[PDB]
């Protein structure tokens, strides 16, 4: 019954699970093209 | 090396905060690893204050690891990361583009190849158009076409350019079904909203954490192949407040606090964003100063203090879609004579 709705600004961090490297970090404040 | 992991994350959050200062309401996308690696590559040639300012700016403690161990750590990390499967694609490369007649120390070119995988390409920078094509082509090849114009302007007196690129392409463990993608509101602010393509998944168990004290929700979406995406969703009007709490310590708390929880619905925009940056102001603010002035000591490159950094540029792209994610970035350090 829990809902998670990315309909407002959010962060996204892309990581390597073994080395804990942050490949990319992103803030999405406006996804529209 | 746990030291390298920690320094790289501390640097990532420090960089992030300064990128946001530039334009605190703009999309941000960058690869901290690409920038860390490029600057560690530069430091292979640096001595004295120029060297300690770079390594300190990168958030290493020289008291706990030597220069030699920092470079060995990057070598090890570069070898561990470069990966390819029908599951996941991950490429990182380093190169130097150097004026043909410039005499480089053998120790530098040996080290650069052995530790950072870097070739040396002879480049006629006085033919600016040809030199930009050579560098941009290298990056386009390395990023499988995703970044093609890293270098826009290039001083015809340039002596060398150090380049790093990263390429990433992965499939979600639990991919979204395109039939469940529908245009939905995205709230740029409480009062401003646009319609975007919104992907959805129903009834999924994923790692989850509600941070009441920071007013944010955290979820992890795995990729096939041992990468993953951590998503942080501030409550409305709380993004600035969450950004003020970011740090290696908070990220650790996030990961450790994650628990598997059944989720009824997850909605996530399908999107593609790009940013490019000049990093000179940020590096200067982060304490990397002497490399930009006539006090620069890059004498590990040539055998004299005859080079200084002129321009640091970064470009990065992020594509998120039902099947997975593609992301690429590159960093170039442009060097003039002195
Ligand atoms: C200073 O901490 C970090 C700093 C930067 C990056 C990182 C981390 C970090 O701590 C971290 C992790 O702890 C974990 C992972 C990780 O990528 C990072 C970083 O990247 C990957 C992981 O979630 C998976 O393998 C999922 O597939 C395992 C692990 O999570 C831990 C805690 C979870 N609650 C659960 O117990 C999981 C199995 O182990």
């Amino acid at each position: 019954r829990t809902i998670v709705r990315f309909n407002r600004p959010f962060l996204m961090i892309i990581v390597d699970n073994f080395t804990w490297s942050i490949f990319f970090m992103s803030k999405v404040t406006n996804p529209k093209q | 090396d746990r030291g390298l992991a920690s320094a790289n994350v501390d640097f990532a959050f420090s960089l992030y905060k300064q990128l946001v200062l530039k334009a605190p309401d703009k999309n941000v996308i960058f690869s901290p690893l690409s920038i860390s690696t490029a600057l560690a590559f530069l430091s292979l040639g640096a001595h004295n204050t120029t060297l300690t300012e770079i390594l300190k700016g990168l958030k290493f403690n020289l008291t706990e690891t030597s220069e030699a161990e920092i470079h060995q750590s990057f070598q090890h990390l570069l070898r561990t990361l470069n990966q390819s499967s029908d599951e996941l694609q991950l490429s990182m490369g380093n190169a130097m583009f150097v004026k043909e007649q410039l005499s480089l120390l053998d120790r530098f070119t040996e080290d650069a190849k052995r530790l950072y995988g870097s070739e040396a390409f002879a480049t006629d920078f006085q033919d600016s158009a040809a030199a930009k094509k050579l560098i941009n082509d290298y990056v386009k090849n390395g990023t499988r076409g995703k970044i093609t114009d890293l270098i826009k302007d290039l001083d015809s007196q340039t002596m060398m350019v150090l380049v790093n690129y990263i390429f990433f392409k992965a499939k979600f463990e639990m991919p979204f079904d395109p039939q469940d993608t529908h245009q939905s509101r995205f709230y740029l602010s409480k009062k401003k909203y646009v319609m975007v393509p919104m992907m959805s998944l129903h009834h999924l168990t994923i790692p989850y954490f509600r941070d009441e004290e920071l007013s944010c929700t955290v979820v992890q979406l795995n990729y096939t192949g041992n990468a993953s995406a951590l998503f942080i969703l501030p409550d409305q009007d709380k993004m600035e407040e969450v950004e003020a709490m970011l740090s290696q310590e908070t990220l650790s708390r996030f990961f450790e606090s994650l628990e598997f929880r059944e989720i009824g619905e997850l909605y996530l925009p399908k999107f593609s964003i790009s940013r490019d940056y000049n990093l000179n102001d940020i590096l200067l603010q982060l304490g990397i100063e002497e490399a930009f002035t006539s006090k620069a000591d890059l004498s590990g490159i040539t055998g004299a203090r005859n080079l200084a950094v002129s321009q640091v540029v970064h470009k990065a792209v992020l594509d998120v879609f039902e099947e997975g994610t593609e992301a690429s970035a590159a960093t170039a350090l442009e060097v003039l004579f002195q």
